[PDB]
């Protein structure tokens, strides 16, 4: 119902950050995007 | 003690080397040191954007970076 | 100039020496100085060790173990052992790190004083313009000098609180002594009658912690403040030449 | 509608934070090592 | 020189062709047994290929160790005689039965391994020698084009006779004289071929190293790359020359236990972090080579999957590639946060979803889906390093 | 010509001869 224009480019957005952990090579050990990944998941297309 | 004492010549015969190195080194640290604050202005953008999306509804925001000097 | 750079040799192989010579003569005992204060330190110890017990009262340490217990006005009328040990110790242990300071700070002043007299101090400020950073080097090392000292002292005297097997003598104290205080003798929950029972815990007391302290300051003390200043004091001394 | 539909986003920022907190700490730590080291050619010859 | 190195049937060959996009290695499971591959730039008008076989005397004895594991009465079995290999293949035949498949067990495979090196061997009894290592070119052999030998090599039968292949084709990444060499599993029956992969590891004139590690998948660490681990961490004189990888990632996409003890493994051991890197081959590969397909061939089923897609019932089998592509989309989460909103449909087929999705968004996604996998990264770093 | 060639990537230098005398 709240499809703002601040949520239009959300998608987009986080996907940025996602990019910047992988590329540093040294961080990737700490990498658990897979949480984030599902959260993001169900903020979008929200289903209850 | 013999070797120690020509220090001054060792000086001399590096002299003609030493500037081309320093000149190479400090450009690596001055590239390097670009190359991440470049990074960073993207994350500020990305980060400042999802505080404003989330402006609307909720009020938990997160970590900007600014003036580190 | 190329005599002067041998000069500047010279110095650092010359303040070498005169460094060792002074932390030498240190471990041997030479330096009648430090022995002074060494002493004066074993004697003040042991004085207050004495002290500490003769003047020792039950009724304090039962005021210590309600304090421990904000959601509780009373004791299980043994808790005042345990409250002795913590107090006797704690107690014992601040007066160690009190004098350390003292000790390592007069040490400390005394070395300063005596090294601007001897040649090496001033010939390298004949020739140069700065001190050479030795009292810049020289206040670091004897902050962190310090640092080590407390924490020995404190890992040590800690260990007096575990009891000793001549703490269950049961011959000099019993601890069913209280069922006769407390076998329809002590009706009222004041903790009064326990004090009739302070000279026998007192001689306790002293059995079991008049040995851990004897042998710690008369053997292994010594020891370690000796090793230590070598050990810290060398490699600084060779990182200045 | 209103409870459960905000606390999808109200989550989705608290599992955000753990992994944008260390890519801060990772670039500062690295972006002030850097300025430790001189910029002056003098002052860097001399070094060596 | 770069050389790969992990376990048995790990993807190595799998990984090796999807580095360089092409299929000059195979990738079949159980069949990848001793094939050490080299490649080496060529101008594109100069490239060729070289071939190596076994001996008699190898095959013997891997025929009397497959036995072994087998329990064959192989009473000196003389595989030069029809008549014997059609009574082996007909336990082999009898044996696949039994068990419902080649696939299906380990003891299958290897009883399909003996069934397809027999087979293999009667297939090429002409050019094998009693004891050299026979050697021929492609024109020596008649062979016309790389592909043709590629082709040939990649059959079961010609690979499981082939003991080495030095390729030669133009490649950006070999042309600043790069060269990429696969090794034996160090956990391989035999003892000797062990002992050769250290030395050559342990070897000076290595460039780089390259360790593909299960534990990603399974969890654990094994014996044989516990000892490897061990080796390398002892070893001070290679220590700054490792680059650790770990591959098969995306099975950790769907598994919450196995991603969170892998995580905790990353974060316990591997401090040196500067060179650990994660990617899925599998995945990287065939996605390159769906790029060279178009909604004609329906995106590869027609041309690439043709193969993979039929069915022995008639009924278009879903290729390993299409399933995952499929999970991808659904479970792993990884388009979820893309501008993608794929949707996958419980009423239509693995194919029909496959052929939708992609007739829906096309190549981009495809791009997202190399970007993800990583190897481009991997590709850079190590070039950087070089 | 050895110390120039080297002299645009590496800082390794040789021994050169002069003024014998």
């Amino acid at each position: 119902s709240k499809i703002a224009p601040q949520c239009q480019n959300l998608r987009e957005q986080v996907n940025q950050l996602i990019e910047l952990l992988r590329q540093e090579p040294t961080l990737r050990s700490q990498q658990d995007t897979s949480i984030v990944e599902t959260a993001l998941g169900k903020a979008l297309s929200p289903r209850f | 003690q013999i070797i120690l004492e020509q220090y001054d010549v060792a000086r001399k015969y590096r002299e003609q080397t030493l500037e081309q190195d320093a000149e190479e080194k400090i450009a690596r640290n001055s590239r390097l040191q670009s190359e991440i604050k470049q990074k960073i202005d993207l994350y500020q953008t990305s980060i400042v954007s999802i505080n404003e999306c989330l402006k609307a509804m909720q009020i938990f925001e997160q970590l900007p970076v600014i003036t580190e000097s | 100039l190329t005599l002067l750079n041998q000069e500047m040799q010279n110095l650092g192989i010359e303040f070498k020496k005169y460094m060792s010579a002074q932390i030498n003569d240190v471990v041997i005992g030479n330096d009648r100085e430090f022995d002074q204060d060494f002493t004066k330190l074993k004697a003040r110890m042991v004085a207050r060790l004495d002290e500490l017990l003769k003047t020792f009262s039950v009724m304090n340490a039962y005021k210590r173990a309600t304090e421990s217990h904000p959601r509780n006005s009373t004791a299980p009328f043994i808790a005042v052992l345990v409250e002795a040990l913590y107090y006797l110790a704690n107690e014992l242990e601040d007066a160690f790190i009190e004098a350390i300071h003292e000790l390592v700070k007069n040490f400390f002043q005394r070395l300063g004083d005596r090294l601007r007299k001897v040649d090496c101090y001033h010939q390298v400020y004949r020739l140069v313009g700065n001190d050479g950073g030795i009292e810049q080097l020289l206040r670091r090392a004897e902050e962190d000098i310090t640092k080590a000292l407390v924490n020995e002292a404190r890992t040590e005297c800690d260990r007096y609180v575990r009891e000793s097997p001549r703490f269950y003598d049961e011959g000099t104290f019993s601890i069913y002594q209280f069922r006769q205080t407390l076998q329809q003798t002590s009706q009222g929950y004041d903790a009064q009658a326990i004090v009739e029972a302070e000279p026998a815990i007192k001689e306790l007391l002293k059995l079991d912690f008049e040995p851990k302290v004897f042998n710690t300051v008369r053997k292994n003390f010594r020891q370690t403040v000796n090793n230590t200043l070598k050990t810290h004091l060398l490699p600084m001394a060779e990182e200045q030449a | 509608a209103e409870e459960k539909y905000p606390e999808l986003f109200a989550t989705l920022a608290n599992d955000l934070q753990p992994l944008c907190i260390a890519l801060r700490q990772f670039y500062l730590e690295n972006y002030r090592q850097l300025d430790s080291q001189p910029r002056e050619i003098a002052a860097m010859k001399a070094q060596e | 020189e770069i050389v790969f190195a992990g376990a048995f049937s790990a993807g190595k060959s799998m990984l090796i062709n999807a580095l360089l996009e092409r299929e000059l290695l195979y990738s079949a499971e159980g069949h990848a047994t001793g094939t050490e591959c080299h490649i080496e730039y060529a101008n594109a008008n100069e490239e060729r290929v070289v071939l190596t076989f076994l001996s008699e005397a190898e095959i013997r004895q891997q025929a009397l160790i497959l036995a072994k594991y087998l329990n064959v009465n192989v009473g000196d079995l003389n595989i030069n005689q029809p008549e014997a290999v059609k009574v082996v293949s007909q336990y082999c035949q009898k044996i696949i039965a039994e068990e419902g498949g080649e696939n299906k067990s380990e003891r299958a495979k290897q009883a399909n391994a003996l069934h397809l090196l027999l087979i293999g061997f009667e297939q090429n009894r002409e050019r094998i020698n009693t004891v050299q290592n026979s050697t021929y070119s492609m024109d020596q052999l008649n062979f016309s084009s790389l592909a043709e030998a590629a082709g040939y090599a990649r059959r079961g039968a010609n690979s499981a006779v082939l003991k080495r292949l030095d390729y030669f084709c133009n490649h950006s990444l070999l042309k600043d004289g790069n060269v990429l060499v696969d090794l034996p599993g160090i956990d391989a029956p035999v003892k000797e071929d062990a002992e050769r992969a250290y030395r050559k590891i342990e070897s000076p004139d290595t460039s780089a190293v390259i360790c593909v590690l299960k534990p990603a998948a399974a969890g654990d660490m094994s014996a044989e790359e516990t000892q490897l681990l061990e080796r390398i961490s002892k070893n001070h004189g290679i220590r700054d020359r490792v680059f650790y990888v770990f591959n098969r990632i995306d099975d950790t996409w769907y598994n919450t236990q196995l991603r969170q003890r892998l995580e905790g493994l990353i974060q316990s051991q591997f401090r040196d972090n500067s060179r650990v890197y994660k990617t899925s081959g599998l995945l990287g590969f065939y996605g390159s080579q769906v790029k060279q397909t178009n909604s004609s061939t329906r995106f590869g089923l027609d041309s690439i999957f043709a193969t993979t897609i039929k069915g022995f019932d008639g009924e278009e089998e879903t290729p390993q590639f299409v399933s995952e592509f499929n999970n991808y989309c659904a479970n792993s989460g990884k388009l979820l946060s893309t501008a993608f909103r794929v949707s996958v449909n419980g009423y239509e087929t693995s194919n029909e979803n496959y052929v939708r999705i992609l007739s829906e968004w096309g190549i981009p996604l495809v791009d997202q889906l190399i970007h993800d996998s990583g190897i481009e990264s991997f590709r850079s770093g190590i070039g950087l390093y070089l």
